[PDB]
RNA sequence: CGUGGAAGUCUGUUAGAGUUGGUGUCCUACAAUACCCUCUCGUGAUCUAUGUGUAGGGGUGAAAGGCCCAUCGAGUCCGGCA
RNA sequence: GUCGGGUGAGAACCCCGACGGCCUAAUGGAUAAGGGUUCCUCAGCACUGCUGAUCAGCUGAGGGUUAGCCGGUCCUAAGUCUCACCGCAACUCGACUGAGACGAAAUGGGAAACAGGUUAAUAUUCCUGUGCCAUCAUGCAGUGAAAGUUGACGCCCUGGGGUCGAUCACGCCGGGCAUCGCCCGGUCGAACCGUCCAACUCCGUGGAAGCCGUAAUGGCAGGAAGCGGACGAACGGCGGCAUAGGGAAACGUGAUUCAACCUGGGGCCCAUGAAAAGACGAGCAUGAUGUCCGUACCGAGAACCGACACAGGUGUCCAUGGCGGCGAAAGCCAAGGCCUGUCGGGAGCAACCAACGUUAGGGAAUUCGGCAAGUUAGUCCCGUACCUUCGGAAGAAGGGAUGCCUGCUCCGGAACGGAGCAGGUCGCAGUGACUCGGAAGCUCGGACUGUCUAGUAACAACAUAGGUGACCGCAAAUCCGCAAGGACUCGUACGGUCACUGAAUCCUGCCCAGUGCAGGUAUCUGAACACCUCGUACAAGAGGACGAAGGACCUGUCAACGGCGGGGGUCUUAAGGUAGCGUAGUACCUUGCCGCAUCAGUAGCGGCUUGCAUGAAUGGAUUAACCAGAGCUUCACUGUCCCAACGUUGGGCCCGGUGAACUGUACAUUCCAGUGCGGAGUCUGGAGACACCCAGGGGGAAGCAAAGACCCUAUGGAGCUUUACUGCAGGCUGUCGCUGAGGACUCUCACUCCGGGAGGAGGACACCGAUAGCCGGGCA
RNA sequence: CGAGUGGCUUGCUACCACGAUGUCGGUUCCCUCCAUCCUGCCCGUGCAGAAGCGGGCAAGGGUGAGGUUGUUCGCCUAUUA
RNA sequence: ACGACCGUAUAGUACGAGAGGAACUACGGUUGGUGGCCACUGGUGUACCGGUUGUUCGAGAGAGCACGUGCCGGGUAGCCA
């Protein structure tokens, strides 16, 4: 069976979910864990310095 | 009794399968009654279908050499 | 490389984890002040997944049901007896100082009141040698001579379900099963049949370890593989 | 002679699973792995839904360097980086 | 699809009728996920729709989802998170242990609803009727109360009970047909309340020494049959429910086979087949309360995933509609659905192509190769070789039969079940279509079922049982973690870890020199600390002494890595190839030689065989069975071929409509020669050439597509190896700290482990921190 | 021994193309060459005849079917002018 | 657009001791190629006619479907070898 199309066929599972904290359609329904803002996983916003270029 | 593995897996392994069997499927004297009437009931595990009495023993022989031991001593 | 199938064990994933969920009851030795007055009756023998073996259902005077460590010979309604004063039957639990000499015992505790160690597979049994008011010989079912702390608790007779590994599995259906009720990865893919990549002794043209079997006993793990620091190897000789 | 109904047993497009040949059709496709006929397994180491675990030099692997979201002899994203 | 008609400015495709068709585990019915308003109504056609559109999943506006008893909610599952504790430089990191919480919408467990009616759209939700559960309140009964039962359970075979359905019989109601008198439809009615009880079990009587009983196993003086009795089932029967409902009407009655559902018997496991909440136990009356969330629609060849209205992918239940037949098979047909696998019109419709039918004579001559195609076929009877692990081979092979009609026999309680008989009789053909093996032999490989390269490899590769070796007594071996800690392990040598070989059968020779592992070791070598000498008012530093593991050295070991020759009648470097097998899937020479077979055989098979360069768990030989595995032979068959023809369907061609892409330095009607960086439409010389268009099969544009995969180059990259360079983990070992009292020894008080505890074991060791030496492609 | 022709073999060179000029064998279909195997016309003969052997002109036409092998090549069989 | 071969008469002749054994010429045919044609033979012929299996239309009659004829038998014109 190919992994291209005839596997997108059985996508029907939800996990990215709209967000409590940020609004996001980033919370992991399965891991109840938000991938954009890290709600679920820290209390601190999720947020890194590589989401700029080094020196911005 | 090994004729349900038809022409497969050789004669070692369905010769001690067709003894063992044979042997474990024998008219056992129970030691409670003393009636031929012990039958395995799974792995190690006899039953007499005459007085119920239910006792542990070789995974395929009620009694085992090391077993018939414990007692002369 | 990549770390190994043996690496992998130690992880612990559910794929080398045994089915713990499922297994009935850690057969361990009851406990007891002193003075021996305890007695239950068989009231059933079961089937236990973790040894492919017979467990006995006991029920105590003091109203404690648990599993045993079932010896071969224990039926329903036997009484059997745990402490110092127990009777020197089969199936009772006393301390090896009480138990005769030259007695077959099974479910052997290490130290006194660990519930019980050695001589618990199907079949198997110490034995009881010597005696003494300081060490109490016991030869295990590898034939090595264990001096013991004569305190030690341990069970009367062989233990049941003996004979087991006389018959062939046949089939790998039949292995197949047995393996699904231990912590074991099943089936066995050769070390010699995969990449080097893979393993110490994969890769090349023909299948053959590229190196001696036997390892030192210091090598680390992702290497010893093969023969560990055997002190020799084949059958001549 | 009968009774019995065993089997990683047999035939089988039962359901289901698989994928031998046609090097057929297609090859700006219906389709970034499709179509048709043929073929294999089909009570078991079987197939399957949902839930769940294992994470990148790490998993997973009946081992093909196979698979880990069209990405694998080391995934993907952004950063290092002009 | 066609002919009429409807609506409209406009109609091939929007609607009505008729005729004609398609779908039958689906193209029908109910749903899960997922979608999210796609549902209904009205008004539209700028958009979207493979053409058109009055239509629409499109555009816009309105409307639409009603619950004590259907899900959620509650419970617990693999497992997850949070808090505490502990680690970590630290955390949003990390394992354990505690506590708590989370974790099942079709498809785990679970208090309770049935029938009808109603809407454009909801419906066990609203309405009508009837019913039920829980909590609470009051009243009465009640003092029992929680032990126990239930929730609650694997795979295979099977009996009994039994509803729906289907069919048979007959009656009633209605329809159809019209030579007959047959054919179709209907003949209804729930939850709930009451009641009945088979199986299982037990009890009394009875008194079997051979009887009772089963589909089968089985039962019995430890008490069989028989007789009586307690307990005890259905989603079943029976009565109510019901001058409820429903129907135009009738508004049935019996039977067989029986899904569901109920209840038993047997067999299997080196496999043992959840848990908890909850219910029961434990009465009745009356009354109150039963909130909150979901509920439309699609569920697919247009509502989901795949950029699309995608020929792909996507779970559950309807598995019992009729004929057919072994059948949930074919084929045909209901119920229900559809003509939207959504562009049409025209040409006897050419060539050419796709898919296919039939081909005389020959019959594999085709080809690498029977690739492709064909042959065979169901069922019954007869009959069946070699070989074999005695199972099998085997449907071997081969031969015969096969319909219809009439009248019957046998088995069975009977079937609308099965097996036969006699007579008659039609065809070219009776498994008349459909369904439905071609057969045999030799050789190689792997024993077998199984696994694999999702997307060029299904194989001889991986796996397997079996064989074997290695490690470890558990405070273990092996493995994960920086640590706190963890897997194996609810495990304990009949264990489980690490490897090899790969069913059975016959076997598995010799070699320990090298490398690897392991044991030993007088002596040699072997670090740091401490100690000793020199040096320095101290220090650096130089030297000594002792000496751990390790090495040297010695031994063990090849089912460890591997090896098994040359010369002569010992040399290397240990041995010098044993059984076997052999021109091999290993043999260069090579198409080896002989034979078989053929007209002819680099093929195949057998024999020989000095083997370029076979050979014994790097397993040797051999082998029944099995195989979408490689090679060969025969019978049969045939358009593969001789050698092609005609036909069928869809395209192709013409017409309406819709309407891309690839590609494009320029010029360009070319041809023959030459020339040129040596492979020119374009240069030179000639020749030829009026322009434009249609169809064709592809000679050329070194055609289009891709900064060549091959080769080389770069003080390019990566993956992999090792006795490459250098390092890093890890293991082993000494030493210092923890660490204490009296080169060997005692002790208990730290510390460790066992123990519920008391206490027991061990003990200054071990663990841990630090350093030193050795091993160290495990890793960079 | 000596002199040459060809450009089918092989070797040599590295001129051409590495932002690709698709392999061998086979097949199918078209044109050509002569260094002629057959066929036509000839010369010589160790030419009686018959059958051959050697040579000359000559490219009109012909040169086929099969067994092993992927083979080209080649070996083999039966037909053939 | 025709190439080539076999056979007969020549002739059992010329020639030769014999064995053996021609030719010119005139005829008949075969093969390969070529162009055309279908009276004849053969193929096709899902025009057509018949037989017949399963199922549906109640039976009969007469029909649909079984893939683009269910299958079987015969086959006109035409096209063909
Ligand atoms: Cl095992
Ligand atoms: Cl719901
Ligand atoms: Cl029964
Ligand atoms: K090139
Ligand atoms: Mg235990
Ligand atoms: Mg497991
Ligand atoms: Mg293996
Ligand atoms: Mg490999
Ligand atoms: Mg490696
Ligand atoms: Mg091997
Ligand atoms: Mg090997
Ligand atoms: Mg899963
Ligand atoms: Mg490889
Ligand atoms: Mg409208
Ligand atoms: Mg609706
Ligand atoms: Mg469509
Ligand atoms: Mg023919
Ligand atoms: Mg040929
Ligand atoms: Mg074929
Ligand atoms: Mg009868
Ligand atoms: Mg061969
Ligand atoms: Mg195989
Ligand atoms: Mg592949
Ligand atoms: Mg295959
Ligand atoms: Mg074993
Ligand atoms: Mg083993
Ligand atoms: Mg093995
Ligand atoms: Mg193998
Ligand atoms: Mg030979
Ligand atoms: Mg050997
Ligand atoms: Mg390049
Ligand atoms: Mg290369
Ligand atoms: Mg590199
Ligand atoms: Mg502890
Ligand atoms: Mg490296
Ligand atoms: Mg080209
Ligand atoms: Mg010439
Ligand atoms: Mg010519
Ligand atoms: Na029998
Ligand atoms: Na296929
Ligand atoms: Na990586
Ligand atoms: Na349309
Ligand atoms: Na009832
Ligand atoms: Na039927
Ligand atoms: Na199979
Ligand atoms: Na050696
Ligand atoms: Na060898
Ligand atoms: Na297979
Ligand atoms: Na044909
Ligand atoms: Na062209
Ligand atoms: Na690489
Ligand atoms: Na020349
Ligand atoms: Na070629
Ligand atoms: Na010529
Ligand atoms: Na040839
Ligand atoms: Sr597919
Ligand atoms: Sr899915
Ligand atoms: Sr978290
Ligand atoms: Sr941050
Ligand atoms: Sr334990
Ligand atoms: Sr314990
Ligand atoms: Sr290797
Ligand atoms: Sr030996
Ligand atoms: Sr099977
Ligand atoms: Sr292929
Ligand atoms: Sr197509
Ligand atoms: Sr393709
Ligand atoms: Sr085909
Ligand atoms: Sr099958
Ligand atoms: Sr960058
Ligand atoms: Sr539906
Ligand atoms: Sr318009
Ligand atoms: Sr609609
Ligand atoms: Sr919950
Ligand atoms: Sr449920
Ligand atoms: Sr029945
Ligand atoms: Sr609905
Ligand atoms: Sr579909
Ligand atoms: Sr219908
Ligand atoms: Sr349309
Ligand atoms: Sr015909
Ligand atoms: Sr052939
Ligand atoms: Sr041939
Ligand atoms: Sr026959
Ligand atoms: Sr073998
Ligand atoms: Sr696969
Ligand atoms: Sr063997
Ligand atoms: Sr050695
Ligand atoms: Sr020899
Ligand atoms: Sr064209
Ligand atoms: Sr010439
Ligand atoms: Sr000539
Ligand atoms: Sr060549
Ligand atoms: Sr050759
Ligand atoms: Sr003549
Ligand atoms: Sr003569
Ligand atoms: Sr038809
Ligand atoms: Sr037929």
């Amino acid at each position: 069976t190919g992994a291209g199309t005839p596997s997108q066929g059985k996508k029907n599972t939800t996990t990215h979910t709209k967000c409590r904290r940020c609004g996001e359609k980033s919370y992991h329904t399965k891991k109840k864990v938000c991938s954009s803002c890290g709600f679920g996983k820290s209390a601190k916003r999720r947020d890194y310095e590589w989401q700029s270029k080094a020196g911005e | 009794s090994s004729g349900r593995f038809g022409a497969r897996y050789g004669r070692v392994s369905r010769r001690r399968v067709a003894e063992i069997e044979s042997e474990m499927n024998e008219d056992h004297a129970c030691p409670n009654c003393g009636e031929d009437r012990v039958d395995r009931q799974g792995t190690g595990i006899w039953q007499c279908s005459y007085c119920d009495y239910k006792f542990t023993g070789g995974s395929y022989k009620p009694e085992t050499p090391g077993g018939k031991t414990v007692r002369r001593s | 490389g990549r770390r190994i199938q043996g690496q992998r064990r130690g992880r612990g994933t559910s794929t080398f984890r045994a089915p713990s969920h499922r297994y009935k009851a850690d057969l361990e030795h009851r406990k007891v002040e002193d003075g021996d007055v305890i007695a239950g009756t068989v009231v059933d023998i079961e089937h236990d997944p973790a040894r492919s073996a017979p467990v006995a259902a006991v029920e105590f005077e003091d109203g404690d049901r648990r599993l045993i460590l079932a010896p071969e010979g224990v039926g329903v309604g036997d009484e059997l007896q745990v402490g110092v004063s127990a009777e020197i039957a089969p199936g009772n639990t006393l301390p090896l100082a009480e138990i005769p000499e030259g007695v077959p015992v099974c479910n052997v505790e290490s130290s006194p009141g660990d519930g019980g160690k050695f001589a618990r597979a199907s079949g198997v049994n110490a034995q009881l040698l010597t005696h003494d008011r300081n060490v109490a010989v016991v030869k295990l079912p590898s034939g090595e001579m264990k001096r013991l702390d004569p305190q030690c608790r341990a069970t009367i007779g062989v233990v049941a379900g003996g004979g087991r590994t006389d018959k062939p599995f046949v089939k790998a259906g039949n292995k197949h099963h047995k393996m699904k009720a231990r912590g074991t990865k099943w089936p066995n893919v050769r070390g010699v049949a995969m990449n080097a990549v893979d393993h110490p002794f994969g890769g090349g043209g023909r299948q053959h370890p590229g190196k001696p079997k036997s390892i030192s006993r210091n090598a680390p793990p992702g290497r010893k593989v093969g023969d560990i620091a055997s002190k020799r190897t084949g059958r001549g000789g």
